């Protein structure tokens, strides 16, 4: 079965910047490759078609190249209205869908000011507890959470949600949710948010004791 | 001035069924194969299957056999998806598209079907309680379906405010939290209250948030 590949998976660019995509194919497809851009809450949007062939209406700075293997999708020169994820797809024999490039606004790094919340004492009388690590206002988007109760990793217990690039300051900000029984909560001391990203030299942690 | 134009979003029980319609517009009808491709939140993109409108023909994706069947009326210029035995794995925001051989190139607005053994349910609101700039928040949990806004100071406080997108969790609930980052020099004097609003449960929470004694 035919897999298609996308690289890079996140692409900061400028308006005025030349913008260039790639989309890599398993096995050879030979030229039956299309690009889609879309936007939060849209559907996709045909850009091109054979891999190269521009459809109409689509402003000419964007353009496609390749075939076997190989295709690039290039932005001469981006606007605002460009900024958006970009798949690729093959037009043959199960119709399967790269997993999208997104192509946001650049700003300078920005490390997340992180904040770690206790669950309340009302949630507790009910049972659950929910503890919550914020990321504030960062840039790129590339963030890791990682949970430790009493200096152990946390897996399968944990949900993040991001928000949609700030248009004012260029940020993002990420909320991670902890989810424990009252029993489990209360049977451990130390709980730690630690957060990797490039404007952090290393691992960030905020903790409080329970 | 091809318009394909999906009905409203649905919420489903596992085991229940759920079908979909795409009403084409603005061209021959019978001129293009339809098809149908499925996203599931904050992820990519699915293809499903496709079906040929002149004589109903149809083929899907292998992990859809004996669950979807594609069905089309050329008296309406409609094609419809129906997906049986639903699961969570279902949940997802569903196109139908149009064939122009070599791409899609209309799509339709998307139908939105969540799958989830929870009924209509209002939120519990917790305090995210402010431990220079400080942040806090509100914890909008266990609600469904969606969706629910939230609001700080009545509308009077919207600098800094971030409300993350929903998530389902494995409850099938969905929950979220709002926060806002204020200057830590307000929090004895000015209040903070998150307003959520659930309008499917009529609920309305107004939740003061303020620093946590000991």
């Amino acid at each position: 079965a035919i897999q298609l590949t996308q690289s890079p998976s996140s692409l900061s660019a400028s308006v005025g910047d030349r913008v260039t995509i790639t989309c890599r194919a398993s096995q050879g497809i030979s030229s039956a490759l299309v690009w889609y851009q879309q936007k939060p809450g849209k559907a996709p949007k045909l850009l091109i078609y054979d891999a190269s062939s521009l459809e109409s209406g689509v402003p000419s700075r964007f353009s496609g190249s390749g075939s076997g293997t190989d295709f690039t999708l290039t932005i001469s020169s981006l606007q605002p209205e460009d900024f958006a994820t970009y798949y690729c797809q093959q037009f043959n024999d199960y119709f399967t869908f790269g997993p999208g490039t997104k192509v946001d606004i650049k700003r300078t790094v920005a490390a997340p000011s992180v904040f770690i919340f206790p669950p309340s004492d009302e949630q507790l009388k009910s049972g659950t507890a929910s503890v919550v690590c914020l990321l504030n206002n960062f840039y790129p988007r590339e963030a890791k959470v990682q949970w430790k109760v009493d200096n152990a990793l946390q897996s399968g217990n944990s949900q993040e949600s991001v928000t949609e690039q700030d248009s004012k300051d260029s940020t993002y900000s990420l909320s991670s949710t902890l989810t424990l029984s009252k029993a489990d909560y209360e049977k451990h001391k130390v709980y730690a948010c630690e957060v990797t990203h490039q404007g952090l030299s290393s691992p960030v942690t905020k903790s409080f004791n329970r | 001035q091809v318009q394909l134009v999906q009905s409203g979003a649905e919420v489903k029980k596992p085991g229940a069924s759920v079908k979909v319609s795409c009403k084409a517009s603005g061209y021959t009808f019978t001129n293009h194969y339809m098809h149908w491709v499925r996203q599931a939140p904050g992820q990519g993109l699915e293809w499903m299957g496709i079906i040929n409108p002149i004589s109903g023909s149809t083929s899907n994706a292998q992990k859809f056999q004996g669950r979807v069947t594609m069905t089309r009326d050329t008296s309406t210029s409609t094609v419809y998806m129906e997906l049986s035995s639903l699961r969570s794995e279902d949940t997802a925001v569903y196109y139908c598209a149009r064939d122009i051989v070599d791409a899609f190139d209309f799509w339709g607005q998307g139908t939105m079907v969540t799958v989830s053994s929870a009924s209509t349910k209002g939120p519990s609101v917790f305090p995210l309680a402010p431990s220079g700039t400080a942040a806090l928040g509100c914890l909008v949990k266990d609600y469904f379906p969606e969706p629910v806004t939230v609001s700080w100071n009545s509308g009077a406080l919207t600098s800094g405010v971030h409300t993350f997108p929903a998530v389902l969790q494995s409850s099938g609930l969905y929950s979220l939290s709002s926060v806002v980052t204020v200057p830590s020099s307000s929090l004895g004097t000015q209040t903070y209250i998150c307003n959520v609003n659930h309008k499917p449960s009529n609920t309305k929470v107004d939740k003061k948030v303020e620093p946590k004694s000991c």
